[PDB]
RNA sequence: CCUCCU
RNA sequence: CCGAAGGUGGGACAGAUGAUUGGGGUGAAGUCGUAACAAGGUAGCCGUAUCGGAAGGUGCGGCUGG
RNA sequence: CGCAUUAGCUAGUUGGUGAGGUAACGGCUCACCAAGGCGACGAUGCGUAGCCGACCUGAGAGGGUGAUCGGCCACACUGGGACUGAGACACGGCCCAGACUCCUACGGGAGGCAGCAGUAGGGAAUCUUCCGCAAUGGACGAAAGUCUGACGGAGCAACGCCGCGUGAGUGAUGAAGGUUUUCGGAUCGUAAAGCUCUGUUGUUAGGGAAGAACAAGUGCCGUUCGAAUAGGGCGGUACCUUGACGGUACCUAACCAGAAAGCCACGGCUAACUACGUGCCAGCAGCCGCGGUAAUACGUAGGUGGCAAGCGUUGUCCGGAAUUAUUGGGCGUAAAGGGCUCGCAGGCGGUUUCUUAAGUCUGAUGUGAAAGCCCCCGGCUCAACCGGGGAGGGUCAUUGGAAACUGGGGAACUUGAGUGCAGAAGAGGAGAGUGGAAUUCCACGUGUAGCGGUGAAAUGCGUAGAGAUGUGGAGGAACACCAGUGGCGAAGGCGACUCUCUGGUCUGUAACUGACGCUGAGGAGCGAAAGCGUGGGGAGCGAACAGGAUUAGAUACCCUGGUAGUCCACGCCGUAAACGAUGAGUGCUAAGUGUUAGGGGGUUUCCGCCCCUUAGUGCUGCAGCUAACGCAUUAAGCACUCCGCCUGGGGAGU
RNA sequence: UAAGGAACUCGGCAAAAUGACCCCGUAACUUCGGGAGAAGGGGUGCUCUGUUAGGGUGCAAGCCCGAGAGAGCCGCAGUGA
């Protein structure tokens, strides 16, 4: 672009999108408005628990929750961990990671916000699945 | 009024000489360039046009130039005015910048001394 | 005319 | 006199929600054909019109990226 | 600061004059006059936001943030108003209104946690209903002192940063002990086994901080006031007194290195592997990707580099990202040249000279707090920290120069750009008329059984005489040959002939003009084909539609018909692979060879040949360019000006 | 015609309400004309200033038309029917 052109119309940066939009909206009960607040986790209530087939080249029954958050946005979120952590309609905490297989699942259910197990007797970094170290 | 491209183009094809329409500052540039050792002489003729004489810059008198690989760039119509303090040096020496002043030109020392940075070349 | 999935 | 709040009125704007409806995206192994890629078996593609379950077909003009 | 998918806004609005008000200038308020003011340099509207010192990041340009700490601003349950005064149009006031809390024997009163603590609620999430004014600072008072949730402390919380550590050091059984197995092992490992040396700190008892300056109260002496020795105050000068933390930091000294190691990571990026159990299951995943019965990336089990009570996970920002490119990118084919003009604004502009001095440059002076980061950097034992002198800090003033360049004025010039004059070629355009060939239909003569069509057929047309052949008539449309990488046009386009009207280009000449130029958002115009409106026309062709075939089907291709349309006038539409997939202008940078329209010059009477030359139009090919293909004086080369456009694919040209 | 106000009724049938002039203001939608008197609001008597400003007629005197203001006055109510 000519300098004159750059003066007339400047450069425009790319708008980068958040990979976790649901954790960016707060809420107000009074005003009934979403607010712009950078949250690391959001509590929610499980509206549906079940399984879903992953995309190619994988096959599985990937256990997930449709969850209704405090901000009022309904997300899907992956129940992580080996063994039955699926749970039922109940309060849960959520996290920001996509399941590459499952299309739409952009959030994990945090293991440890309530009754959990995950992978018991983890080799190292024993803090990802709510695995209380035994003695 | 760009002698630089005329020079570059002829310099690329190792031309002996070139005829550039004369103007006061294009005359005063060719002499700055001549300070190294280009131009031997010109032929001032009966003036019909104001530049018909040309600059007749002859940087390739012999087969190969001892002063070869002439290169210039910094000549935009957007005006670039240098501070006497912040005058650049081409290649950290080994190259000159024709900094148009009210009274002076050339090196970094010829900026804080002379003053007006004005035009800036390479 | 067509030629399952990894 | 000015005057907050209040009342009345008709507009403006923004969000939520709504029977139903529209395409869109995505989804290991569904159905129908085979349009494109080879001269892809009628060279293809562009604009436009019209027709047809569906890809598409046909007209007119254009392009070669035949 | 964002949005033009916000373009008009304003009516005390804009200025005047007068009066009033105000600490104060002023449509600040009002009266009476006019008609202004603002806005493409973005008014107005909508959205978002306290601003700044700074902070995070980055080579820097930049980008992001504006908790804690300092300054300016604003606000004090919501909203309005004044009072008091030097000063609020009041943070713990009032007056009034509203929604909420409290009291009220109902008439009426009282209050505002965005003060410290705390509670509920919201939330992923953020403390003690603590002690003291000893210190520092306030307010009050002559002082003692009182009040001070300011402030100092302490409680809480790995939420950070960091301490100096949690020793040093002598010491090879390489034991014990581990999970593997080619039934053997090997490394931790001088570190521990066995110790044996020191107290940063602390494992338990004794010493004990600094922080405190004092203010005064008192005793004294020079000074100035003093009717004065009174009697105080103010300069030097004694004496005097007080600690929340707290019996807490720090020291000694034992019990004694005992109390003080951690978390994460080990495919590759990035230095770091094997058993077993699963068997596309269960599960994993930042990216690439692992698992379907031998998983170095999953479940478990045993095994190792960084930084150091944490580190994993998620969230936000900058970097990497020369990935919005000013620094510092692009657009022939990867995303990207507007279909093409005419042009308003704007941007940009040949040469000389003179003058000007806005820009440009430069000297000098003033400020840009403190903290922070940083230059010398010192002190506190170095530190995870505090002081001074500098520096940065300004598209900043003010003033004095310089004057090349950019800009302004004056005078010149002719190379750009036009004019004149003389030639040239052309399917450039608009209008009217005219011609020949062929198709079709109609009529008629001759003639008679097929014609037509396809891969092969059939539907069709024919004995109501087709087809063929001859003659004539009617009508419409398109212009064989000429015809050529030929011509003309801005592009779309333009092809029979003639006339009428009319645009541009090229060459030559330089008489004239004397930068009159280039580009050009928006705007206006033109713009293939198809389509649309009204009215015409309708031969041939032919979307649709029908029939015949073909085929599994055939809403296709092939055949036979055939409507709109194709044509004309006027109007509309505004798009095409509107392509050279290549914006316009200008200059510069090897050659060779065709061709179109000119010009000049050779010996020649021309023709003709040859040389040169301008403007097109092609081909080949240097240098250079390119991811490559290729481009290459008709650049995709080297430059400058201006415009348009691009920023992963989809979603969506929705 | 109290209070109510469509509960009436097949159905607001009938009745009530609205109603003049001046001023402000006026949406969807549209064939761009409209919609529109949309809707919704405000003013309205009398006196004085006042034979107002201004206009018609006329040589003048006069006669006639006549805003908009300001200050008042009265009533439950001013296009008082
Ligand atoms: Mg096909
Ligand atoms: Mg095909
Ligand atoms: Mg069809
Ligand atoms: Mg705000
Ligand atoms: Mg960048
Ligand atoms: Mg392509
Ligand atoms: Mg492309
Ligand atoms: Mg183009
Ligand atoms: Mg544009
Ligand atoms: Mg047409
Ligand atoms: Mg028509
Ligand atoms: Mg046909
Ligand atoms: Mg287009
Ligand atoms: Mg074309
Ligand atoms: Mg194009
Ligand atoms: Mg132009
Ligand atoms: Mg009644
Ligand atoms: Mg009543
Ligand atoms: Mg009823
Ligand atoms: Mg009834
Ligand atoms: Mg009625």
């Amino acid at each position: 672009p000519t300098i004159n052109q750059l003066i007339r119309k400047g450069r425009v940066s790319k708008v980068e999108n958040s990979k976790s939009p649901a954790l960016n909206k707060g809420y107000n009960s009074f005003k009934k408005e979403h607010t712009n607040v950078s949250s690391p986790q959001k509590r929610g209530v499980c509206t549906r628990v079940g399984t879903m087939t992953p995309k190619k080249p994988n096959s599985a029954l990937r256990k997930y929750a449709r969850v209704r958050l405090t901000n009022g946005i309904e997300v899907t979120a992956y129940i992580p961990g080996i063994g039955h952590n699926l749970q039922e309609h109940s309060v849960v905490l959520i996290r920001g990671g996509r399941v590459k297989d499952l299309p739409g699942v952009r959030y994990h259910i945090v293991r440890g916000a309530l009754d959990t197990a995950g992978v018991e007797n983890r080799a190292q970094g024993r803090s990802k699945y709510g695995t209380k170290k035994p003695k | 009024a760009d002698m630089l491209t005329r020079i570059r183009n002829a310099n690329m094809v190792r031309h002996e000489k070139l005829e550039i329409p004369a103007s006061k500052l294009k005359r005063e540039i060719a002499e700055i360039l001549k300070r190294e050792g280009f131009i031997r002489d010109v032929e001032f003729v009966e003036d019909s046009k104001q530049g018909i004489i040309r600059v007749f810059l002859k940087y390739g008198q012999n087969n190969e130039r001892v002063i070869t690989g002439l290169k210039r760039i910094s000549k935009p119509g957007l005006r670039v005015y240098a501070k006497s303090n912040e005058v650049p040096r081409v290649l950290n020496g080994l190259g000159i910048a024709i900094i148009s002043t009210s009274q002076g030109v050339l090196t970094d020392k010829e900026a804080r001394a002379k003053q007006a940075g004005g035009e800036v070349l390479a």
